[PDB]
RNA sequence: GGCCUGCU
RNA sequence: AGUAGAAACAAGGCC
């Protein structure tokens, strides 16, 4: 109901209108990429120069309607004056703040079914058993490694209409997944996450994440496992060996 | 042939099929009656699907026009005459909302009574083979097929019809108009065989017009046009022609090697001028501390109050006057911006609460201190032509100065030992791997050597500042603020302590780039007598404030307590980069733990703890008159803390180009000593490069003075 | 006693303590004002290092063009771009012969590419140089701008969706008699055939900042939208060649780098046995990319792609023909000051040409004077050589061959030579048995360089015995020496946001120890040292203390309202539980377990109004330029919280004439949103096909409304409402 | 003898004259300025610094090469070499 | 005096 | 004045 009725509140306007209408679905990344704000230099200076406003973040027009425009001692914690180029409000950073310890509570049980390459990276060194320091001068090779212990042996494209036929089943087109591993990924990571309402773009991306495998050039001594390479920090140095066995083994 | 899709079908249709037309790209001029038996594909595909509804029973309700209500359901809704992506997604969501079978070709239309779909072709030859072909060309189908064909006849398995007979009496009646309308066109020359399945193109990528003539200015000086260029090319073949040119080529060009020995290398030139200033934006060696002996914690705590308390802690305050002037400016001022400063300073003593953050009045004192009103307003270039005097900002090699022995005891004393802890760490999470204890005892160990030396100090005085002077200026933009000096120390008793240098009053600092400037004046206590190095004081006023009283074995010194006072300014990257001044400690620290690392690569054992207590071995960490001194490691950790954050405080182009011009040649003399024989194709051309960074930076120049004395050192 | 530190080297060698030598802990040097000093010094000295040339005047944009190429020999070694035409065609064949079938391989892919590429691939760029406006925006903005421009003026082939067909119309655009852009001050203005091919053909000039390393500016430059297709098709077939040559180090990374350095040492001493002595050269191009011609990458380019269709050719072509007639925009301006009347004035850069030379100095005078004769259209042609390494790959490809040219089969004597090459920087291992061989064949790569119109700087060079050497930062002394001090820099807040930033501080950390040999406890200090940072940043302290900020209240009712204060995250006042065993691991997860439901449940609401995602490119990647390198993109593990918000905008357009692009942002975003409603894959995977908004919108409404009837909340009255709704839109479109 | 030798400089007033004579192919005239680099003044064609001022000779029969300087300037001020010892030219007030 | 902006 | 260094800041524009 209310997309359509926001769809026909635009085409009344004028403007609007010939947009929608001239512009064609190919141009769709290219006006959603139409930005006037440049790519920021010095992304730190800036960060440690905006905090020190009042108003530095943004956040939707939403925030208007879920927290009070000021605490307790009156200090403000949203504007209702927009962004330079979007219908987002500015708002201070105490408004995050306010947000978790009386903002609106749901029920986070599925975040670790959803982060499933973090909440994994998490229990394997739960459980690792440490070892001795050996102190000797280490031969460090470099070679080509992969750092994802989670590929299910699928490239980017490979995974990606899995990934698309799990989040959206519609938008597929041609493509029906012929290989069976696809097959039963698909029907596990569909069962899994059937209700999980984060949001489907960060849902494809850590599907794509953990399926895809991906691979980096690192210089290395010993280990050459995949869950041996994520702690490569821990158990390599330049002149110390500190023997480590992840959870997983 | 097109003249009767102008003339029958409605303009719909015609546009669809067109957009249909372009779907796949192929041009509707070569070949029409593909467009025509689409078309007419199309055409039954409404005339099929509209005119049939449904409510809620089954047994679609068949109205020749829909009626204003909600039963407006069609019966058959349609799949074609959509894009191929929407066709897709239209199969997709039938298959995931009825729980069907996906068919892999396009179907036509869905229907609800037996939930499936239709894909309805209607061609010339007769049903009955058109059929079970485009059967055989779908696999395993269930959906349901149905054709008609020009002589009248139906056909489909399960000798099922879905609908109306009278709306297949239609389907045929509009068949035979077809067929006998082309009778009076006459097209079955080619009707019944005109499409046999062609796809083929050929990309076609041609340079002409003016484009082609750039290509012709764009050959070898004896080259005529772009195809005879590529007609030599693709016929050239390698003949020994380098040979040829190397040759003929004169023999001066050449890259002759000149050994580099001993005796090659000169000490580099230091410029000559007046003696080299302080740069600092505070006194570095030269200040003087405040303390109550409070529990409050570096952050912990309100600057004003602090800093008042701190100062009522001194007695012996004198009316301020005169000492040593700026030479420049109007000292006046400074004076009575001092005495300003106190006055308004009680005024906060006297009211409620302290407040967190003063602003200060606007008297001309400060207006003229802090640089406001000066800038040139600015106008149009039309507006200002005829003036004499107008020409560009003067943009020339910086002043020479010549080195000064200020900055090396400066350093020296910058590297010594306090009776203070000048770094209190945050919390990291519990060790639990003995790697990790390792590092924490390595960790405490070096914050054992380093938190008690004047390095530290300097690194938590340039945070503090330039935190406060960033925010102020990001805050108080138009309105002149005070901030006093803070630092907090832990005496080696335990106590905490918190220690008063002076204030900054910081001006407009309407920052837009990153190159803007923000003007304070600073002015800070010292005991320290400008009348002995007046040369490295060009820029400050000083007066004399009080007198202090140090316990002394000498009676009681009773020495004079001045003021140094100063207009500095300063930027957002400076503040942002003074402000991350802690990072002197990692660099300073990773050199001395590679150094660990790499010796107990020698011995397999950890050797942190024998460096640290036995002292056994040393480096050279400087030079006396009597030679070169070695000092412990601890000893080497402040020396490389102190570069560091000198590094930090004096940075500048002159430091980046004379670093990277003199790192080359320490790389040159390492292989000389290394015995690698070292060569060189122009060392005049590489001295000259490093020359040209020593201007005036006191930093640089020191540090060009130290590569002296190593290359003096070295080379034996 | 005077302490020293430099002395420290007489006992440590010194790349073992090289870090000492990297002042990276102060402010990087930055310009202030204009660049056109710059740039006219840059156009003059490349002019006149090849005044030796032949001049024509280019009868399309009637600038004056130097052509040095097959020009007289060099009989001296100042620098010089006088390549021989013959020479290079010769070493091309050489590498072609030592490398059968590299060309036909890669062109064959090229080919695959440009013919299956699409327009929206040059989105993905930095700013370019808008000619709509004159002026440097975001690649997307002057993309949408450019092709506006097209479809206003019937240039249409783009609807395609092709870059093949958008480089089509851009070259049909050169043969138009009279295009029309736009201003706002909105006034339509008509472009004849010379100022639009100027336009087309021009550069717009900017001054380098935090440019460490070096006492004096530079300038770079930043090509325009028509131009830049045929750039990445050129770059795409120089990667695919790069790839197959060992000898290259440019299309890897930095270990990679390494490695090859390593093997390429360990090849040359090795096979080289008592007889045979070894020396490397660390060797540094002066004037690289001013002594580069266009005119040589053609024929490079033309070499390469023999035997090959004649269209592949063209597209191919077309680049470096508009290098070769490419013109710069001077730059900002000129600042003048008149301290007796108190002012100051800003002239813009194009009346360099006109402007009389009373208010410039005598060094500005004399550049002004020398760069007149090239100024059309306040714009300077610079057709002799690059500007500012657009064509990376092709000079890294140059370079190998010259280094191939050396494999002891082209030498014909005992001397050899190999090396690696990455664009202005190069390290060259020759072996000959006696030291006149080595000088002979260094003496032979010198000259052979020099026809190709690449020179070595002797300044910034040496040559030493193999086993100790420098390349780009890397101090090669037996094995690469860690260095840490070139990435001192990125050990602060980055800058993106609460999450992001402490997820990569974490990640850097990590890898600065896996890669530049970070020490354990050096490791944990930084960690601490970040925390403190991180924290004095965002106003976001342990909590328990008595730090009043603007954030320091809400934080500590938090803090006393939590009963398991351990599972605080550091941006909501909360322990730091990281360590070295926690650098890999994102905060939100490590401290998942120990946070209580509630505030978890507050932290992790998909609803929020903080979190923004915008496309899958930019989920979890963070742009930092790091020191002394070109800008970098990094992915950085962090869950989505409440923290993940995106920072304020530059909101500064609000006072410029060019306001009304806000408002198009705003509706843009506006259809985007709404197209994203209605095709939820529009962000992952970017839609494709030549139909309209509001069709593919309206029949989706049609088609969702049945099914989610078939089953789901619609009802009859709703779905025959969404029916006529749709009709209504219908008909609304038509009129 | 040694292989080159150099004489004839010395002390001269701004615009005076001076003739050096070294005993030593084409030959040429050098100098080195102090600080600065070894440059070319003269061959037997002259540098543009020099132009219409000094001219160099030779003796084919004696072995020898000579400059003759003619209205001295302060940038004349250096180290005079053929090609050994050098002669020093010093203009000045 | 009143209001707008701080990488456009 | 001061910062800084091959050109700039020492607020800008709009009424």
């Amino acid at each position: 109901m209310e997309r359509i009725k926001e769809l026909r509140d635009l085409m009344s306007q004028s403007r609007t209108r010939e947009i929608l209408t001239k512009t064609t679905v190919d141009h769709m990344a290219i006006i959603k990429k139409y930005t006037s704000g440049r790519q920021e230099k010095n992304p730190a200076l800036r960060m440690k120069w905006m905090m020190a406003m009042k108003y530095p973040i943004t956040a939707d027009k939403r925030i208007m309607e879920m927290i009070p425009e000021r605490n307790e001692q009156g200090q403000t914690l949203w504007s209702k004056t927009n962004d330079a180029g979007s219908d987002r409000v500015m708002v201070s950073p105490l408004a995050v703040t306010w947000w978790n310890r009386n903002g609106p509570t749901t029920s986070a049980v599925h975040y670790p079914k959803i982060y499933k390459t973090y909440f994994e990276k998490v229990e394997r060194l739960k459980h690792g058993t440490f070892g001795p320091v050996h102190f000797r001068n280490q031969v460090k090779i470099r070679r080509r490694v992969d750092i994802n212990p989670g590929h299910a042996d699928l490239s980017a494209k490979e995974a990606q209409d899995v990934i698309m036929e799990v989040v959206f089943p519609n938008e597929v087109g041609a493509r029906i997944l012929t290989s069976e591993s696809q097959l039963t990924i698909t029907k596990e990571k569909k069962e899994e996450l059937q209700d999980c309402k984060i949001s489907p773009l960060m849902v494809a991306y850590m599907l794509e994440r953990e399926l895809v495998r991906k691979t980096r050039f690192l210089p290395v001594a010993g280990g050459t496992s995949s869950v041996y390479i994520e702690v490569l920090h821990l158990t390599q140095g330049t002149c110390w060996e500190q023997m480590y066995t992840p959870g997983g083994e | 042939m097109e003249d009767f899709v102008r003339q029958c079908f409605n303009p719909m249709i015609v546009e669809l099929a067109e957009k249909a037309m372009k779907e796949y790209g192929e041009d509707l001029k070569i070949e029409t009656n593909k467009f025509a038996a689409i078309c007419t594909h199309l055409e039954v595909c409404f005339m099929y699907s509209d005119f049939h509804f449904i409510n809620e029973r089954g047994e679609s309700i068949i109205v020749e026009s829909g009626d204003p209500n909600a039963l407006l359901k069609h019966r058959f809704e349609i799949i074609e005459g959509r894009d191929r992506t929407m066709a897709w997604t239209v199969v997709n969501s039938i298959c995931n909302t009825t729980g069907a079978e996906k068919p892999k070709f396009l179907p036509d239309l869905y229907d609800y009574k037996e939930n499936r779909f239709i894909e309805i072709g209607v061609t010339r030859r007769e049903v009955h083979i058109y059929y079970l072909e485009k059967a055989n060309k779908i696999k395993s189908e269930k959906t349901h097929i149905h054709i008609f064909s020009f002589t009248g006849e139906e056909m489909a398995t399960k000798a099922d019809y879905t609908l109306d007979e009278e709306s297949r009496a239609r389907i045929k009646t509009r068949l035979f108009t077809i067929r006998q309308e082309m009778a009076s066109r006459g097209l079955w020359d080619s009707f019944r065989q005109s499409e046999r399945g062609e796809e083929t193109i050929e990309e076609r990528f041609e340079i002409t017009g003016t484009m082609r003539r750039l290509a012709d200015q764009s050959l070898p000086p004896n080259f005529s046009s772009l195809e005879n260029f590529r007609a030599y090319v693709d016929g050239f073949e390698p003949n020994g022609y380098i040979e040829g040119k190397l040759s003929q080529m004169s023999k001066e060009v050449n890259a002759r090697i000149e050994p580099f020995l001993k005796t090659t290398p000169r000490p580099l030139r230091l410029p000559d001028g007046p003696p080299c200033s302080q740069r600092s934006k505070f006194l570095l060696m030269d200040a003087l501390k405040l303390s109550i002996e409070d529990p409050s914690h570096e952050g912990e705590g309100i600057p004003l109050y602090d800093a008042i308390k701190c100062m009522r802690t001194f007695f012996g305050w004198k009316e301020p006057n005169v000492v040593k002037p700026h030479e420049k400016g109007i000292n006046p001022n400074y004076l009575l911006a001092w005495k300003q400063v106190l006055a308004e300073l009680q005024d906060i003593e006297n009211e409620e609460k302290i407040p967190k953050t003063k602003n200060m009045k606007k008297t001309s004192q400060l207006k003229w201190a802090l640089g406001e009103n000066m800038a040139p307003e600015k106008v149009d270039f039309d507006d200002c032509k005829d003036v004499s005097d107008l020409k560009q900002y003067d943009s020339d090699e910086p002043e020479l100065r010549s080195l000064a022995s200020w900055i090396q005891s400066e350093f020296n004393k910058a590297c010594e030992l306090t009776d203070s802890s000048w770094i209190e760490l945050d919390e990291i999470g519990e060790d639990v791997a003995p790697i990790e204890h390792i590092a924490s005892m390595r960790r405490n160990y070096f914050t054992a050597e380093v938190s008690h030396c004047r390095a530290t100090e300097y690194i938590m005085k340039g945070v503090y500042i330039n935190t406060a002077l960033l925010n102020a200026s990001c805050a108080a933009m138009d309105d002149f603020q005070l901030i006093p000096m803070i630092s907090k120390c832990r005496t080696k008793e335990g106590r905490r302590k918190t220690n008063l240098y002076g204030f900054i009053i910081k001006g407009r600092s309407h920052l837009r780039n990153d190159t803007d400037v923000v003007n304070f004046v600073s002015m800070e206590f010292s005991l320290t007598d400008p009348r002995l190095e007046p040369h490295k004081w060009e820029k400050y006023c000083v007066l004399e404030i009080g007198d202090m009283l140090l316990r002394s074995a000498i009676g009681q010194v009773s020495r004079p307590m001045f003021l140094y006072v100063r207009t500095n300014g300063t930027s957002k990257i400076k503040m942002k980069w003074g402000m991350e001044m802690r990072r002197c400690l990692l660099q300073s620290l990773q050199q001395i733990e590679s150094m660990i690392e790499a010796e107990s690569s020698v011995k397999e054992k950890d050797m942190t703890k024998e460096f640290f207590e036995n002292k056994s071995e040393t480096w050279p960490i400087g030079e006396s008159p009597k030679g070169v001194e070695e000092g412990s490691i601890g000893k080497v950790c402040r020396t490389l803390l102190a570069k560091s954050v000198f590094n930090s405080l004096y940075a500048s182009p002159q430091l980046e180009g004379f670093s990277a011009e003199s790192r080359k040649l320490l790389l040159i003399v390492q292989a000389l000593r290394d015995n690698l024989e070292p060569g060189t194709f122009d060392l005049g051309g590489l001295y000259e490069a490093i020359e040209e960074c020593l201007i005036n930076d006191p930093w640089v120049l020191l540090n060009a003075s130290w590569f002296n004395s190593f290359l003096t050192h070295a080379l034996r | 006693m005077d302490v020293n530190p430099t002395l420290l080297f007489l006992k440590v060698p010194a790349q073992n303590a090289i870090s000492t030598t990297f002042p990276y802990t102060g402010d990087p040097p930055y310009s202030h004002g204009t660049g056109t000093g710059y740039t006219m010094d840059t156009v003059n000295r490349t002019h006149q290092y090849s005044e030796k040339g032949r001049w024509t005047t280019n009868t399309e944009t009637g600038a004056p063009q130097l052509n040095p190429i097959d020009g007289p020999l060099p009989e001296d070694n100042e620098p010089s771009g006088y390549a021989q035409t013959d020479c290079v065609l010769e070493a091309m064949a050489f590498l072609e012969e030592s490398h059968p079938g590299i060309f036909e391989n890669s062109c064959l892919e090229t080919m695959e590419v440009v013919q299956q590429t699409r327009v929206d691939k040059l989105t993905q760029g930095r700013q370019t140089y808008d000619w709509t406006l004159n002026r440097n925006q975001p690649a997307a903005t002057a993309l949408a701008n450019t092709i506006e421009v097209f479809r206003s003026n019937g240039l249409t082939a783009n609807e395609s969706g092709r870059l093949i067909d958008f480089l089509k119309d851009v070259m049909e655009s050169m043969d138009k008699e009279e295009m029309e852009i736009t201003t706002h001050f909105k006034k339509k203005q008509r472009l004849n055939k010379r100022s639009y091919l100027i336009r087309a053909l021009t550069l717009n000039t900017m001054t380098k900042d935090a440019e460490r390393g070096k006492l004096k500016r530079r300038a770079i430059a930043t090509p325009g939208m028509q131009i830049r297709g045929f750039v990445y098709f050129v770059e795409t077939l120089a990667r695919s060649i790069c790839e197959k040559l060992e000898q290259s180090g440019l299309p890897v990374g930095g270990n990679e780098k390494k490695a090859k350095l390593a093997n390429v040492v360990r090849k040359m001493m090795t096979n080289s046995q008592d007889t045979e002595l070894s020396f490397t050269i660390t060797g540094d191009n002066t004037k690289w990319n001013e002594n580069q011609n266009p005119r040589m990458f053609l024929a490079m380019i033309t070499y390469i792609t023999r035997n090959q269709p004649e269209w592949f050719r063209n597209v191919l072509s077309i680049a470096p023909i508009m290098f070769s007639n490419k013109m710069a925009r001077l730059g900002k301006g000129y600042m003048f000051e008149s301290k007796s009347m108190k002012l100051r004035t800003q002239i813009p850069a194009e009346m360099l040409a006109s402007i009389d030379l009373k208010y410039f100095n005598d060094s500005t005078r004399k550049k002004i004077e020398k760069i007149r004769p090239l100024l059309i259209d306040g714009t300077a042609s610079l057709s002799p050589g690059m500007m500012m390494g657009m064509f990376n790959m092709l000079s890294t490809v140059l370079g190998v061959s010259i280094l191939n040219l050396g494999q002891k089969r082209y030498t014909k004597t005992t001397y050899w030579w190999d090396g690696l090459q990455s664009s202005d920087d190069f390290a060259l291992i020759v072996n000959a048995p006696n030291h006149e061989g080595i000088q002979a064949g260094v003496d032979r790569f010198y000259r052979t360089c020099k026809l190709l119109g690449i020179n070595m700087s002797k300044k910034k060079s040496y040559i030493n015995r193999t086993g100790t050497f420098e390349f780009t930062s890397f101090f090669y002394r037996y094995g690469f020496v860690a260095n840490f001090s070139m990435e001192l820099p990125s050990f602060g807040v980055s800058g993106i946001n609460e999450s992001a930033d402490m997820s990569i501080g974490v990640t850097v950390i990590k890898n600065n120890m896996i890669n530049n040999d970070l020490g354990p406890a050096t490791a944990q200090m930084a960690l601490q040292l970040f925390i403190k940072d991180y924290r004095y940043t965002y106003r976001c302290h342990r909590g328990d203390t008595q730090i009043q900020t603007r954030r320091s209240f809400e934080i500590k009712k938090l803090w006393e309202q939590t009963r398991s204060k351990a599972g605080l995250l550091v941006s909501d006042g909360g322990p730091n539980l990281y360590n070295i065993r926690n650098l890999h691991i994102p905060e939100v997860c490590l401290k998942w377990e120990l946070m209580d439901e509630d505030y978890q449940g507050r932290l992790c609401n998909p609803l929020n109004p903080f979190v923004s995602h915008k496309e899958i490119e930019s989920v979890n990647n963070a742009v930092m330029m790091p020191a002394h390198g070109p800008a970098k993109n990094m992915e950085y593990d962090a869950v989505a919280t409440t923290h993940s918000w995106i920072p304020k905008r530059n909101r500064s357009i609000l006072n410029t004439s060019q306001r009304g692009i806000l408002e198009d942002e705003q509706m843009y975003q506006k259809c985007c949103n709404l197209f994203e409603k209605f095709f939820p894959s529009s962000s992952y995977r970017r839609p494709v096909g030549i139909s309209s908004m509001v069709e593919a919108m309206v029949s989706r409404a049609r088609i969702d409304a049945r099914i989610d009837f078939e089953s789901g909340r619609i009802k009859k009255e709703e779905f025959a409402e969404i029916m006529k709704i749709c009709s209504t839109i219908e008909e609304l479109r038509r009129q | 003898q040694v292989q080159l030798q150099e004489s004839g400089g010395g002390l001269v007033q701004p615009r005076g004259s001076l003739r050096l004579s070294c005993a030593a192919y084409t030959m040429g005239w050098y100098r080195q300025a102090p600080l600065k680099e070894r440059e070319l003044v003269a061959t037997v064609n002259y540098a543009d610094p020099v132009k219409g001022r000094f001219t160099i000779s030779r003796d084919n029969n004696k072995n020898t090469e000579y400059l003759q300087m003619s209205s001295l300037q302060p940038e004349d001020t250096a180290v005079y070499y053929c090609y050994g010892q050098g002669t020093q030219v010093t203009v000045s007030s």
